[PDB]
């Protein structure tokens, strides 16, 4: 039933007695459900050390991964170029999924096309799909460039992207000088971050590989910036803002920030902003090339160093206090521009926030996961704040990275109870947050079901989720935020200290029970 | 609205952008309705391959199987067999509601996968799948069955998931269902349905053929093809049991394996989503002699019609409980109409959805005095288009497997008041200042089925279509 | 007792059994406490309509006010001037309180002096305190200017600030041309906002009243901006940024943003930034003067119109979509500068967020309070979002304001169940949120005890607080936020929609009970 | 550290900035300790008027009455009588913890006010105050008393709150306490303590003089002057009751009016804060014959000293239970020293607090191997400075009613490792890169009293003094 002036959606409609009774009938009558004491018993068991050891002995089964696949990254990378259509050579179902994925995170349009290879092409190849696809897509959506990647079908059957695109040009499907950079991006190698590197390396190669003769390092006086797989708008904006604040000539190579934030003014803009072709062609003439997310831009680094001859500096992601300092001093050194008083002040302001807020941060224990650069930055900042990262999880992490993180933890007294996990998933993490309970999790939306699990054991066991990373599907507009620089450091600190203060208020809100510590001032 | 001649010119104009091969194909999938025409094949073709590079909205056969049919079945563990992507992108994307203790006895929102790496591709994943099954068994002991939802590379590398399934099935005394729903098969989510229905038939449905212990009644029915989006299947069931029927199974929203195994014991299969489950329904009639009928629980008009069609298959006791149910909900839906119809009357809706809803929702719109000036399906066949042409007005637009470009251009010309489609369309139209409702996920609202869903549907249409935000898209200094 | 490795502070130390027992002893033995059943009965009664009617019949008693006193406002105003010392003529206890107040909200130093009038001066006047005070303050803290206000003691005894300051100059306690503007700021007239208005008018007068002869309207090509009592740093910053983005010459008159956000760099900076003396002197030469918070800048308006001859435009506070539009169009009109592409896009971006977020906002019911301009702006923005502002409270509001707000509510279908209350306090508000429960409260920290009260009646009765206003004492760094312009609109929208989504997650977090509606995507 | 000649030169130098009149005064309020000096009046004067315009840290007599003494008393409603400021600035500012149902039977965090307007100043607020009393009675029926806390203008306009209180007191059969704590009286919070202790004596304390129905025991005590910041009084009480005593009242943290009324029945008054409550203690000895003693529950050393002194006032049975209390907590505080002392050993603290803590906390700093190199009070009298000069080392700095400018200049030179003072100082010294602990509000931590408090105190001093934030203040490119 419904009261027309107070209409109920699924919550709380299905709590009505009449739906409760019907749901009870369904269960008893037909579901053959395990008794609730047995469900209770099995629940308690999934929370134990015994279960955790069995859990960590998995070799074949992944449960609740914390990565996506390569072509997702290649798409994101491709969206940062001017009037560019991401074009994934293979099965169409992939592209539906990529699009919806980013749609839910950015709440924006995400344009991408497939060439809809089917079982036909799984046997005779998808050469025809690429000729007709390239031709179709250029004619219909009029990009100035098509940036091609691959799904696991095309990989497995061995489609030669290079030959397929060259033959598309030779038979007249697209014009000879129409830019079609590409990259094989197999979903069974690495992760989404690896596809971004592969795509970027493909585009740099397309525009520079055969034109190196006329290039001179430093002749354009700019510093190239490669952002890597980046899904906060504020990160791109902060990096541009700081560099213009220092007077530093720069080229941000893959810049999606406009096309992921077009205005609602009566018109749909399929393409906005983005790194220009001329910027990619002129990039070799930069003073140097700075990689924001070096742990998944290794292929790109090898090309930049090997072909462009740039001496890529050994910089961590510019996250937290020390690493943003290091970034800025390095930009200053390469460019000859001093760090201006405005950025010195912003730094000092960040320090000031640390000083006001240290007493609530001190010793707080976190579990956290994400992509390798993001995770190490977050670990570094947590240590700077006097917090204890306990459970550090990177599903797409590697052994070299894990070593680097372990050394970071070892340089600090706050790292002493920290373990770094590579190759493990959110079902592994769920065990850790029961067996060695932290104060909070820092992660993406998937983490909500861990928190749900912990609360089921008891209120005292609940570990609340602080949403920082990708994807965030269950809150609005957080993709507009900043994690990089002094700016993002300020935003993280604020969210951390206030998450702690909100949770304290919750714990002390009980009239005549806990509200003795319910202070107006904190 | 537009004359037949105008729409027909709209089609021709939109198509002038394409190269000739894509143009000649596209032409066949865009029709101007004639509601007399009972043979859909006269005006529009369907269920063919997508043209390359045209930004289809279609999904794949894995989505049809794992995402749509098998996924919801709550007390089985469903394995995404392949690389990491597909399972991750579908994980908890679809609001197939259920009651359970997730991770203990129910597993719907979780993503189990084999996470294929290069060693599995080159040397096959059959030994990995076999060890995966033992791992699932140790860690999720209360699961009541497992399915193995094949992603693209499985069939391409020559893996034998059927043999693993029967070998491990025997070893553990467990139902393990191999599904060959690889994404290159077929042309859309549709063949996945078919594949999935054929896997239920072969590995599950037969299990109680010789078991005579279920105590059946003359009033036993199954809800076939309702995946309980926001609780729709719940909000449907309550009406059927108020009418005196016993709903033995739900396929597959809030669905259990036992309820699927008991379905051959019912007297009637009540099929909502014909597209997805007309396969198994035909099988159950051939094998078990169980009749089936199509129904529609979208808006009071259709619900009332269905309730009465369903009752008429039974005896007079059911037929008059029917009239009592209808009398009970009369004041509730009449109040919803009185409140909302004046707010929506005359407003024009364009739809694009998957295989049912583009027709099934039309009555609900008309019950609020709205006009569906356009509709279409990503993956329908011509038997869906037969059923649609009667439900649409003369000179309305019909589009099959619409491209992004087309749909955009059709909107610019038709200028509807409200679009209902999916997540990859919503943000596009919002920016053009056209109210958009998501008509798969219900924008996180619903249920829309039954008398209780109607009230939500009406509230939702109004909350969006008449929202103050839509007047604000022009900067006042550009008026 | 304590375990040395897991030390407990007051929460949760006093929940231990031995403290519980001891607290039980103290109550039974000695507190002669009312029985719990009787506390429960009286509590239930405070939640009722009957109690509300008695509550709203108060004429003499105020309980939990939502305003402060004039000189608070005068101090904030004075802090926005270059190297200025706020100086409150009267009792020292007022200044200790003013400082501490602002210290907790800003978590910064707040410098201000008293001339410490005592009972001696309550009888012979505080003329000696002012002579010594002005001299001591100038010599010790070296301001370039001393901006004087008064406490209620000085007002009651009738100290003539004008003659005391002139006699200070005449007898050589401070130089003749040392700038000493003043304003009488009686705490038993209006509120903190009225104090800001009196101080500002006093400084404007000091610097222009006798030099009007050579002034020509519009000869400097600038627009003066008077901000009013403002305690979000982002508001000052946003207004400056937008104006600079339009290429508009401006003077922000009272600009505390620097002194309220100095870096922690090894040095304490008593004075930073702020409106210069030459700026105040040259203000009459502006094209016009814009009052950002006109409902408490009435005295300033009379002076600016009557003496400077500026045609102060009839603008509301630039909050939400419509009113930021109006502000920008008015600035463009006065200045001749066009609104730039970047501001039109920012506006379009705001609209886009509204469109993405409308379905969770629609019909949500708010109770809210604050200073008049802030409250009307918030009411206006809620209406734009499709939310229903039900209980609108302004303790320092006046009848003309309430009429203006009532007209705003009548222009919208979303205003239909709204009532605006002036002269009422947070005890009045607490009754309203029981008898006619909204979804949230939007207010300052004091609100936290209302939420505590509601949760005591039951979880289903809890009204959560969303913190927007002044003071906010129980969260860190919120005072760095923005409430004005499209920027502030974006921050308010994001906080609203996420507070709704956080509360929904809380409600649906119950395993097998409510977690059917615990969606990964919202 | 510094030679006497250096500190003495420091004083001179800082004072050169003042005009001659402020210079000659300030000189008398700043001293270089000599810990043999038993008579504080030889080295430094106190409890005089503030110099105008020097940015004193001092508060007012209202704050000493309402904020400090009466405010905490939980089951009475306390009226800020005057304009809207004062009660608003001290609403919930002070962490005087209590157990109750706020708005229903307890009222500590609420602000009740007459909100004077112009009509009230011009024509008086006596009829308003009488109508306010009746509205409190209707809307908060479970209140057990009312106080009326005069703000500045009350005395200045000639209002008669005493007569209102007797009249309404009689009509309603309720204790209504007029308090003349208007902020121009005195020179600081101090006079407010006095004024408030005199209002307790006159309107409340004598109420059960002729009531003999209380069942007393040989072991009945009251905790006088612990306002239970963060639970400090609770964390004191547990120890006294573990030692076998019966704590009848707390004045006034978590305090009830019936516990104040029963206090004349006790055997001994345990006075923590001498400054604020020596007045009433002296009264209870004169009138009731009840002895009183000072104690100190800050750190293990002082607490052990205090438990044993308290015990020795009673029989062998209490003295025995004492040694059992001491025995039980020995491992707990020893583990706190083992853990934290090595982290804080040799660190130098500068203090500036109100009227007790600047001396009372010194033993707890020393128990962690720390040195208090400087201390002072906003509003001490010379009886406080007497008690301080022994507790401080030779050549340490002493300051009374320190100015902002002074305290800053003193830190620049002394360069302590840690400064502990109030909210209006914290943010200054943080920007200087000097660790800072709030020593009124405990920085939202605590309790610090007793053995449970020590563990928190120690954790807190370490968490701040060794925090990683302090090494980051200088940009690396400078
Ligand atoms: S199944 Fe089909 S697409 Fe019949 S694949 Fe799809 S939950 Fe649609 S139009 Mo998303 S045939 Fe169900 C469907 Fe219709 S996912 Fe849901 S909404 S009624
Ligand atoms: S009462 Fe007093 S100032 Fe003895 S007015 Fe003050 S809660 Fe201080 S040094 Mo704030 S005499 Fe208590 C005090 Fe000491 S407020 Fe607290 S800390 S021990
Ligand atoms: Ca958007
Ligand atoms: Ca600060």
């Amino acid at each position: 039933s419904q009261q027309v002036d107070k209409i109920k959606a699924s919550y709380p409609l299905f709590l009505d007695q009449d739906y409760k009774d019907m749901l009870a009938k369904k269960r008893d009558g037909f579901e053959e459900k395990y008794p609730q004491d047995k469900i209770d018993e099995v629940f308690q068991w999934t929370t134990t050390k015994e279960y955790q050891e069995l859990n960590f002995q998995r070799e074949a089964l992944t449960v609740n991964p914390a990565k996506a696949c390569q072509p997702l990254g290649a798409v994101l990378c491709a969206l940062g170029f001017e009037k560019t259509m991401p074009y994934v050579h293979g099965s169409q179902g992939c592209v539906a999924h990529f699009r919806s994925y980013f749609n839910r995170h950015f709440r924006e349009p995400v344009s991408c096309v497939s060439d809809s290879m089917t079982e036909d092409a799984a046997v005779f190849g998808g050469q025809q799909n690429m000729k007709d696809g390239l031709q179709n897509c250029k004619a219909t959506y009029k990009p100035d460039m098509i940036a091609v990647s691959t799904t696991c079908m095309a990989e497995v059957i061995g489609d030669d992207l290079n030959a397929f695109i060259n033959n598309s040009k030779k038979e007249g499907f697209i014009p000879d000088e129409f830019p079609v950079p590409f990259a094989h991006t197999p979903s069974f190698v690495g992760s989404h971050v690896t596809g971004w590197d592969n795509m970027f390396e493909g585009i740099a190669r397309y525009f520079t590989l055969k034109s190196m003769d006329d290039k001179v390092v430093g002749s354009n006086k700019k510093i190239n910036i490669v952002p890597g797989f980046e899904t906060y708008l504020g990160n791109f904006r902060v990096i541009k803002r700081m560099l213009s604040e220092m007077g530093v000539g720069y080229s941000l190579l893959s810049d999606p920030e406009e096309v992921l934030d077009t205005p609602a003014d009566g018109q749909f803009r399929m393409y906005a902003g983005g790194t220009t072709q001329e910027e990619m062609k002129d990039a070799p003439n930069a003073l140097n090339t700075v990689l924001l997310q070096p742990w998944h831009l290794e292929k790109t680094k090898k090309f930049v160093e090997g072909t462009w001859k740039h001496e890529v500096p050994k910089l961590n992601i510019p996250m937290g206090l020390d690493w943003t300092d290091e970034f800025l001093m390095k930009v200053s050194e390469i460019s000859g521009q001093p760090i201006p008083a405005s950025l010195t002040k912003e730094r000092g302001r960040l320090v000031d926030m640390m000083t006001d807020s240290h007493t609530w941060l001190h010793g707080k224990r976190f579990a956290l996961w994400g992509d390798p650069d993001f995770v190490m930055g977050l670990v570094k900042f947590l240590l700077e704040l006097g917090c204890e990262p306990v459970h550090i999880l990177c599903h797409n992490g590697n052994k070299r990275w894990k070593k680097a993180v372990d050394a970071i933890l070892a340089a600090s007294p706050y790292g002493k109870n920290a373990t770094v996990y590579i190759g493990k998933d959110l079902w592994h993490l769920r065990s850790l947050v029961f067996t060695d309970k932290p104060d909070f999790m820092i992660g993406n939306s998937y983490g909500k079901f861990i928190q749900r699990d912990t609360l089921h054991k008891g209120k005292e066991f609940e570990v609340p989720l602080i949403r920082i990373g990708f994807p965030i599907f269950d809150r609005h507009h957080l993709h507009r935020s900043t994690t990089l620089g002094y700016e993002g450091a300020m935003q993280i600190l604020t969210t951390l200290v206030n998450s702690i203060l909100e949770r304290l208020d919750e714990e002390t809100r009980g009239m005549q029970a806990t509200d003795y510590n319910h202070d107006l001032v904190r | 609205g537009m004359s037949r001649e105008e729409v027909e010119s709209l089609i021709q104009e939109v198509l002038e952008v394409y190269p000739e091969k894509a143009r000649k194909d596209r032409n066949k999938h865009l029709a101007v309705n004639d509601p007399a025409v009972t043979q859909s094949k006269k005006c529009i073709i369907s269920n063919k391959k997508s043209q390359p590079g045209l930004m289809t909205i279609r999904g794949c056969a894995y989505a049809g199987s794992k995402g749509v049919v098998w996924g919801p079945i709550k007390d089985m563990i469903h394995i995404s067999h392949g690389p990491v992507g597909c399972g991750q992108y579908s994980r908890a994307g679809r609001r197939n509601y259920y009651i359970g203790t997730t991770g203990v006895n129910a597993f719907v929102t979780m993503n189990f996968t084999s996470d294929f790496q290069e060693k599995d591709i080159v040397f096959g994943g059959d030994k990995k799948l076999a060890k995966l099954i033992d791992e699932v068994e140790t860690l999720f002991p209360l699961n009541k069955g497992i399915s193995v939802q094949s992603e693209c590379p499985i069939g391409l590398i020559g893996d034998d998931i059927e043999s693993v399934s029967k070998v491990k099935g025997a070893e553990l005394s467990k139902t393990i269902v191999p599904v060959r729903c690889e994404g290159f098969r077929g042309v859309s989510q549709s063949l996945g349905h078919h594949i999935a229905n054929d896997a239920v038939r072969d590995w599950v449905l037969g299990k109680r053929d010789e078991d005579t212990t279920f105590a059946s009644t003359p009033y036993d029915v199954a809800i076939i093809g309702d995946y309980n989006i926001g609780g729709d299947a719940w909000s449907s069931r309550i009406l059927l049991e108020e009418m005196g029927l016993r709903c033995v199974a739900q396929w597959s929203g809030d669905g259990s394996i036992s309820e699927i195994e008991l379905t051959p014991k019912v007297k009637l299969n009540l099929v909502h989503c014909y597209r997805s489950m007309n396969y198994i329904s035909r099988h159950m009639e051939e094998k078990y002699g169980i009749p089936w009928m199509e129904y529609n629980f979208f808006g009071p008009t259709k619900t009332i019609e269905s309730l009465r069609a369903i009752a008429a298959k039974f005896d007079e006791s059911i037929q008059k409980k029917c009239e009592e149910v209808i009398a009970k909900y009369k004041p509730e839906w009449e109040a919803v109409v009185a409140k909302y119809r004046p707010r929506l009357e005359g407003k024009r809706v364009m739809l694009y959805i998957g295989g049912l809803r583009p027709r099934h929702v039309i009555g609900a719109y008309e019950d609020l005095g709205m006009e569906v000036v356009g509709t279409g399906y990503e993956f329908a066949h011509n038997d869906d288009y037969d059923r649609t042409m009667k439900e649409m007005g003369d000179s309305t637009l019909l589009y099959d497997d619409v491209t992004g470009y087309e749909f955009e251009e059709f909107v610019k010309r038709i200028k509807p008041d409200l679009i209902g489609s999916g997540i990859k369309e919503k943000f596009i139209f919002q920016k053009m200042g056209i109210p958009f409702r998501e008509m798969h996920s219900w924008d996180y609202s619903g249920p829309y089925h039954g008398f209780d869903g109607f009230a939500i549907f009406a509230r939702d249409m109004d909350m969006t279509l008449n929202n103050p935000c839509w007047k604000k898209l022009q900067a006042p200094w550009e008026a």
